[PDB]
């Protein structure tokens, strides 16, 4: 009934929605997942399509 | 004998190939991307498996009831073996006659 990483985690989420760094985040790494993804989601349509 | 060898080779090496393009394919679409579109051709690896599938299949399943290949044949086996216990008989044998002839010395 401590509930303290009910705690933790409701902190980690409204400090700065990730507990750590504010704009030396991984943005730009993101993004070229994204990118990533899409040209593998073309790839995976691509050879469902054949 | 060679053909039979071959075709396990072919698919143990088949089944290798397999492995490394789904590891392949595993680590190219879990993190960074043209690239990941050769991860497709994995799946159509595993397309070749079925086909080994297909070819074990329609293989030749001589009975698919009992075992083939009648008999160990070794007959011959048991024929080499009486062989080497002949060339041991022999050398014994001549063991014997060469301590006598020492002797006589």
């Amino acid at each position: 009934k401590p509930d303290p990483e009910v705690e933790e985690q409701e902190k980690q989420l409204t400090t700065d929605a990730a507990r750590i760094g504010a704009d030396a985040a991984q943005k730009q790494i993101q993004s070229l997942n994204k990118m990533c993804s899409n040209l593998l989601e073309k790839i995976s349509k691509e050879e469902r399509e054949s | 004998n060679e053909r039979l060898r071959a075709l396990e080779d072919i698919e143990r090496e088949i089944g290798a190939i397999l492995q490394n393009a789904g590891t392949a394919i595993l680590e190219l679409s879990k993190e960074k991307r043209l690239l990941d579109r050769q991860a497709a051709a994995f799946t159509t690896s595993v397309q070749h498996v079925e086909a080994e599938l297909s070819a074990q299949i329609r293989y030749l399943t001589q009975v698919a009831t009992g075992q083939p290949h009648e008999g160990s044949s070794y007959s011959s086996r048991k024929d080499c073996q009486m062989a080497l216990k002949r060339v041991d008989y022999a050398r014994l044998k001549i063991s014997d006659v060469a301590r006598t002839c020492e002797q006589m010395l």
